[PDB]
């Protein structure tokens, strides 16, 4: 099927300063959604069922000034990591349907040849296979370099699983968590301003596997909001639960498509 | 999947200075007047709301209806069927306002005593005038962080940006369903601008006007809007040390964004 060429958007972890991050995540950003469907102000991602191939990943090419570069395919839909290319090799995670085996077959196809995991990327597979939980992970720019160089040589056999994995982690949590929330983006933006290294706190956890719920919550919410409460947490792991949308749209970046809108029009 | 199921939920509205809509003395005769009144903890239909698919705000069975489409009438319960079907009718808007759709007057609380009777005035976006639909009755404290990483920061009368020693002579705000952000520890200040203009004016100054210029949203681009005058939080030249948080339209440079650490 594909022709066309997918986007590419490249940052470079060599001179990193907070603008250079902030930019490459509103690229990345603008990048995954097409303007068409805001509700309750946050953008909302394609539909995977509406979308030609040609319009469904977008490339991200990583390196460090130090040598290396890696190039990872977001998903426009759920804003999230289907693999990479390194040198003349391309790996990606094992897709978990049928739909998307076939579409993973149109992303680099110029390489000597492909490789597809055996594991997912879901963060509950790749923590177990680095032995150590995303909290136990640090993150900062620092972590992003070593990240590049350990993908970059997985092609050639420095390999090791357990920090492939680790690896992963840092780079899914850095890009795609940061474009989905604008508190995450900030987060990193701390790290880099003051050259922390820091293990992500309880807050930044709790939204990330919070992402498809409150989606779903923002989507059948009414006008106002709500259904059930999504609960949360604070920087010190606390207490609260959310039962509107207010305070959420500072937070969210982009929603993935749960429902269409009530006729194509609407928030 | 499907177009989106939308719900009805049963949550409290909670708005001006932290109190819950209320239906007075717990009583559901037709005309009873809903007031302001602290927020309880319990489940006594007279404080719950059921946001319905037809935009009706119902407590125990009736309706929320305002008396008549003028400045200055009240609110009321009402059995749905009996009343006069679009004054049954409200629309909750991302913004904090309950209009409705009869020009924009809104949902409103005149005094922020305890007690009060609801009115529906003219939509001026006062704080008077900004509601949440939330079972959460205590404000969200937030620390707000913007320009080159510094924290804002009130010292009695001010407010300005400075660096964040996470316990100081408190850069902690308390966010309000009513639509007001407050300094934590003197939580009857607000922030304060008197606006429609521009510049520093935005100080502390109590919430007890309850003012447009007292009302703010933190929007998705980054920016805390003042919903009348249209005008963003500012520092002043991009510059810290001038002390100043101004009022001024959007460009959407860094000075201008801002972000809810918790
Ligand atoms: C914020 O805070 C308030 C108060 O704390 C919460 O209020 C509760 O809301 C929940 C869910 O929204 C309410 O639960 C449901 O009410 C249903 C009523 O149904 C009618 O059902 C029969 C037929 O089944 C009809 O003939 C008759 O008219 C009934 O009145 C119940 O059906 C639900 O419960 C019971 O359901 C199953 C299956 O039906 C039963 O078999 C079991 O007996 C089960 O226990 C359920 O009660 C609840 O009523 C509300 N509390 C109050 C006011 O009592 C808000 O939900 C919360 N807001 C948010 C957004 O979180
Ligand atoms: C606080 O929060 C509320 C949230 O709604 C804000 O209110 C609405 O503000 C919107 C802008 O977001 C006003 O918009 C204009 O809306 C009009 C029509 O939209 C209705 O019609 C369509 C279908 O026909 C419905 O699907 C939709 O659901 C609405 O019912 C249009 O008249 C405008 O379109 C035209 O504008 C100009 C023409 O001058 C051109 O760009 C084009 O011709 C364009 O087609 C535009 O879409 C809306 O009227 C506001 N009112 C209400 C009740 O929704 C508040 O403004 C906000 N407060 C602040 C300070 O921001
Ligand atoms: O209106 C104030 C306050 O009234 C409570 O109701 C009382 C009522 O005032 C009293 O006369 C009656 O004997 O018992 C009721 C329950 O305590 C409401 O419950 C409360 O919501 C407020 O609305
Ligand atoms: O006056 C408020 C307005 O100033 C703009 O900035 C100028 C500033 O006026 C002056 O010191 C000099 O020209 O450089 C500054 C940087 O542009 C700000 O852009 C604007 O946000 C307001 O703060």
């Amino acid at each position: 099927i594909f022709p066309k060429q997918y986007p590419i958007i490249n940052f470079t972890t060599a001179g990193a300063t907070v603008q250079s991050y902030t930019n490459f995540i509103r690229a990345v950003r603008g990048r995954l959604t097409t303007g068409a469907d805001v509700r309750h102000e946050i953008p909302v991602l394609p539909n995977r069922v509406g979308l030609p191939i040609n319009q469904r990943f977008i490339l991200v090419e990583l390196s460090n000034h130090a040598e290396l570069s890696v190039t990872l395919a977001l998903d426009v839909t759920n804003a999230y990591v289907v693999g990479y290319r390194a040198g003349n090799s391309a790996y990606f995670f094992h897709p978990d349907n049928q739909e998307d085996a076939e579409a993973i077959t149109h992303l680099f196809t110029d390489v000597q040849n492909r490789y597809t995991f055996a594991f997912g990327g879901n963060y509950d597979r790749l923590e177990q296979l680095a032995g150590n939980l995303r909290e136990n992970i640090e993150l900062g720019n620092g972590p992003l370099e070593e990240a590049i160089s350990a993908l970059y040589y997985y092609s050639t056999g420095g390999t090791q699983l357990p920090t492939l994995a680790r690896s992963f982690i840092i780079c899914i949590q850095m890009i795609s968590e940061a474009a989905r929330f604008q508190y995450i983006e900030g987060e990193m933006r701390t790290r880099i301003r003051y050259n922390r290294r820091s293990a992500p706190d309880p807050s930044v956890i709790t939204l990330e596997n919070s992402w498809g719920r409150l989606s779903t919550a923002i989507q059948e919410s009414n006008q106002g909001a709500f259904a059930s409460p999504i609960q949360l947490q604070r920087r010190n792991g606390s207490k609260f639960s959310v039962y509107d949308v207010s305070i959420l749209i500072p937070i969210i970046a982009l929603m993935v498509y749960r429902c269409a809108p009530p006729p194509s029009s609407q928030f | 999947a499907d177009v989106c199921m939308d719900p009805e939920p049963i949550v409290r509205i909670v708005g001006r200075n932290g109190l819950c809509v209320d239906v007075r003395d717990g009583r559901f005769h037709n005309g009873n007047a809903i007031q302001l009144w602290p927020c309880k903890s319990n489940t006594d239909a007279n404080q719950l709301w059921t946001l319905k698919r037809d935009n009706t705000i119902r407590s125990n069975g009736k309706c929320l209806t305002t008396y008549g489409y003028s400045p200055g009438v009240y609110v009321m319960i009402y059995d749905c069927n009996t009343a006069a079907t679009d004054a049954t009718r409200w629309q909750i808007w991302d913004n904090g306002t309950i209009i409705n759709p009869r020009s924009s007057l809104v949902l409103a609380a005149t005094s922020g005593n305890s007690g009060t009777t609801l009115t529906v005035q003219t939509n001026i976006y006062a704080v008077s005038q900004g509601w949440l639909p939330t079972n959460n009755t205590q404000p969200f404290v937030t620390t707000i962080v913007g320009l080159y990483g510094l924290c804002l920061q009130a010292n009695s009368g001010q407010v300005w940006i400075e660096d964040c020693s996470s316990e100081k002579a408190e850069q902690q705000w308390a966010l309000y369903a009513d639509g007001s952000i407050r300094p934590q520890q003197n939580r009857d200040n607000c922030l304060t601008s008197d606006s429609n203009i521009r510049e520093t004016v935005v100080k502390i100054l109590s919430c007890g006007p309850a003012s447009s210029g007292q009302r703010w949203m933190f929007k998705n681009d980054g920016t805390i809007l003042n919903l009348y005058s249209g005008l963003v939080l500012d520092v002043r030249a991009s510059d810290p040390s001038l002390k100043q948080i101004i009022l001024y339209p959007l460009h959407g440079d860094p000075n201008q964004i801002w972000l809810p650490l918790f």
